[PDB]
Order: C-alpha cells, then sequence, then structure tokens
C-alpha cells in the first residue's frame, strides 16, 4: 500500500536541465535508501543515484557532473535534477525505494517499491496535441461472435497518451498497442478493444484519449 | 566499471517446463559471510520492475516458490521451476558491492504456448480524418503465436510499400498472445483515387494467406 508517484519534465530541449520528483505516501522517508534508476535502449537499465533521510547522497561517476539529488522529509518527496540533458538523457525515469538491514554493515534487500515511470524526451520539437478517430465496428469488423472497434491516437508529441474505454470500466478484450513513431516526427497510435457483436447497437462504448503534455483530453464515439 | 552479462538473451520455454537465467559479473560479488551482492528484478510487459531475488537467494515478498537464485563468487544462475504465463517479461541481474551499481543485459522469458491463428478484422478511415485531409486504413491480428507474421497491404491488388506503420503488443501475460495493428495512411485525394483495399496476412497458423478487403473509395 506505499506508493511512490513520480512527476516532472516530460519534454526537454537540448542543453535544458530535468525535473523528476517522488512523492512517497504511506510511509515515512526515515529508515530506507531512495534512487532513481533510469531505463533506455542506449543506456539499458542504469542506477543514478541514491539518497539518504540525512540527505547524504551516492552517485554514478558518469552522471555525478550534471546531477543533483534532494530531499524532503517533512513533504515526503525526493528528486533528481539532471543538467544539460543530451539525446542520451531521454529515457523511462523510476524512483525506488531500497530496502536495507545493518548487520556490522548495511547489507541491501533489494528495491521493494518502484514508480510509475516518466517518460522524459530530448527534442525541440513543439508539444502537438493528438487526432481522435474512431474505427468502428462492420462486417469487416465483425468476425462472428467477436466485433473489433478501435480508437486512433493519430498524431502527437511527446509521447505520453493514455486511453480507457468506458471510462475505465472497459478492461475486457481491450488491447492498446505501441506507437509508432512517423516520419512527420509525430506519434501514432491504436488501442482496440474486441466485444460480443450482440452488444454492438445496445451499449454505448467510448474511448477516452488523455495526452498530459498537450492537455488535452477527448472522449470519442464509436458507432457501427 | 562491473560489468554484468546475462547467458540467455531471449529464451522461450514451453508451460510447465524449467528456465534458468544466468548472470555473471566481472568481479566477486561475494561478502565475508558468504552472501553475494546479487538482486534479480523482472520487468512485466508494460509495468515497472519488481524484485523476485536479493542478496543471491533470498526470496522477496509474494515470489513464488517457483523464483530460485542461486551461485556464488562470479557466476549465478536464476531458476524458473514451472514457468507460466505470468512470468513473462525480461529479467535483470544488478550487482550492489562496488558502487557502480550495474545491472546486466535483460533476458525476455517467451511462453512457448500453442499455435495459433489471426483473428483478422480491417477498418475502414473515419468521416472525420477524409475531411482532415488524410486517410488511415487500419488492420488488426488478434490473439495468434507465434509472433512472426506479414501484413501485406494490396489497394486495387497491387502491393504498397513505405506508407504502411506496424505495432506488436507484447505477450498476453494470460494466454501468452499477441496483437498486431498495421496503419495504411495516404492523402484523402489518394484515397479517392483507387477503389479497394485489403489487408493480406500470413502467419504458421493458417493454411493460407488470409486477405479482409473494403471496397469504398
Amino acid at each position: 500500500q506505499v506508493q511512490l508517484q513520480q512527476w516532472g519534465t516530460g519534454l526537454l530541449k537540448p542543453s535544458e536541465t530535468l525535473s523528476l520528483t517522488c512523492a512517497v505516501y504511506g510511509v515515512s522517508l526515515r529508515g530506507y535508501y531512495w534512487t532513481w534508476i533510469r531505463q533506455s535502449p542506449k543506456k539499458g537499465l542504469e542506477w543514478i543515484g541514491e539518497i539518504d533521510e540525512i540527505g547524504r547522497t551516492k552517485y554514478s561517476q558518469s552522471l555525478r557532473s550534471r546531477a543533483t539529488l534532494s530531499i524532503d522529509t517533512s513533504k515526503k518527496q525526493f528528486s533528481l535534477r539532471l543538467t544539460s540533458v543530451t539525446a542520451a538523457d531521454m529515457a523511462t525515469y523510476y524512483c525506488a525505494r531500497w530496502r536495507l538491514m545493518m548487520v556490522d554493515e548495511v547489507t541491501r534487500h533489494g528495491m521493494d517499491v518502484w514508480s510509475q515511470g516518466t517518460m522524459v524526451t530530448v527534442s525541440s520539437a513543439s508539444t502537438k496535441g493528438p487526432s481522435v478517430f474512431p474505427l468502428a465496428p462492420s462486417s469487416k469488423s465483425t468476425s462472428g461472435g467477436t466485433a473489433a472497434l478501435g480508437c486512433l491516437v493519430k498524431d502527437y508529441f511527446p509521447e505520453p497518451v493514455t486511453v480507457s474505454w468506458n471510462s475505465g470500466a472497459l478492461t475486457s478484450g481491450v488491447h492498446t498497442f505501441p506507437a509508432v513513431l512517423q516520419s512527420s516526427g509525430l506519434y501514432s497510435l491504436s488501442s482496440v478493444v474486441t466485444v460480443p457483436s450482440s452488444s454492438l447497437g445496445t451499449q454505448t462504448y467510448i474511448c477516452n484519449v488523455n495526452h498530459k503534455p498537450s492537455n488535452t483530453k477527448v472522449d470519442k464515439k464509436v458507432e457501427p | 566499471d562491473i560489468v554484468m552479462t546475462q547467458s540467455p538473451l531471449s529464451l522461450s520455454v514451453a508451460p510447465g517446463e524449467a528456465a534458468s537465467i544466468s548472470c555473471r559479473s566481472t568481479q566477486s560479488l561475494l561478502n565475508r559471510n558468504g552472501d553475494n551482492y546479487l538482486e534479480w528484478y523482472l520487468r512485466r510487459p508494460g509495468r515497472s520492475p519488481q524484485l523476485l531475488i536479493y542478496l543471491g537467494s533470498e526470496r522477496a515478498l509474494g515470489v513464488p516458490d517457483r523464483f530460485s537464485g542461486s551461485g556464488s563468487g562470479r557466476d549465478f544462475t536464476l531458476k524458473i521451476s514451472r514457468v507460466e504465463a505470468q512470468d513473462v517479461g525480461t529479467y535483470y541481474c544488478l550487482q550492489t558491492r562496488q558502487g557502480a551499481f550495474t545491472f546486466g543485459q535483460g533476458t525476455k522469458l517467451e511462453i512457448k504456448r500453442t499455435v495459433a491463428a489471426p483473428s483478422v478484422f480491417i477498418f475502414p478511415p473515419s468521416d472525420s480524418q477524409l475531411k482532415s485531409g488524410t486517410a488511415s486504413v487500419v488492420c488488426l491480428l488478434n490473439n495468434f503465436y507465434p509472433r512472426e507474421a506479414k501484413v501485406q497491404w494490396k489497394v486495387d491488388n497491387a502491393l504498397q510499400s513505405g506508407n504502411s506503420q506496424e505495432s506488436v503488443t507484447e505477450q498476453d501475460s494470460k494466454d501468452s498472445t499477441y496483437s498486431l495493428s498495421s496503419t495504411l495512411t495516404l492523402s484523402k485525394a489518394d484515397y479517392e483515387k483507387h477503389k479497394v483495399y485489403a489487408c493480406e496476412v500470413t502467419h504458421q497458423g493458417l493454411s493460407s494467406p488470409v486477405t479482409k478487403s473494403f471496397n469504398r473509395g
């Protein structure tokens, strides 16, 4: 029931500075070490640094030059700052809580709690809102009892897009495919759901798209 | 400066069989007691990392008995006695000994399940998109295995290349199936020019290529 929530800069232009902050709900920061771990295909899984409740920090040598770990026990939130962001700094970033036990040496019992993840994109492109188009059921979409419909998130920058069906009520058969990056530099994504064909017409299917970088939340109706 | 190299980069195991991901470090992770500073993490499809093994052999909380770490010194082996559908994802080994805190390459676990066939659906473009000046036709391949598939687009029986982008979901943690979405995009005028737009699907589970088509244009 421990929750680690991450927020901060999702889109940076090169040489600007990254801000990411993790708010811990459930436990005090006291008694643990707190680490920022990033994942990218270029860097793989990479340890950035850990922090104490006192304020003591341990950094990776490569990132030591431009990384500043902070903590505020009263507000129960720690932060990582990465300066002079380069194309190698574009990655998914996580905050983790170490579990440690002292038997004459601080032994580490693993990072029990991780965060949701915050994609950080390094690019000069401006934020563009997505276009939502309905993929509708038809004789071609239907296949016996199973019928297929969809929601198309056509053109958006940067990456974070969240799609839910029927305001979260419909998770049965909901497939949200990985986005594709077009030649135009913008992304494209499709989310689909397979329902019984009898449900068409009588039931009301809606797809909720939420692109927070552009502050664009649209609810689109899929009509057969 | 401690490098972690994992032996099997990708592994497909049948449900009920055993998997053995191996890890190796340049320098020994041993301490005075005999404990090793190695931890195993599992990143399921779409989720954040979870902790499996710590201190070489100790299971985390909520980690089933199947997962079992072992090994000492530089070589280490994570063993899963009975792989199940939920075990899908990429696995990592991490050293905590010498302050580089370096992970491993990664290792995808895939469930060797029954050969299945794609349920092919095709979606014509939206009325709103045509008004926007572009036209996108979607083809859907649902719940198939293996991952390998071919989705060719044919407009008026003319194969079209360079106008489509495809995306494949990861293995379903329940039925171990995949799904594919291909989107043919082109101009509004170019969509008025041709008549029939078909999506030809090739898969192992199918006897012959399956084609689906809509004819308005």
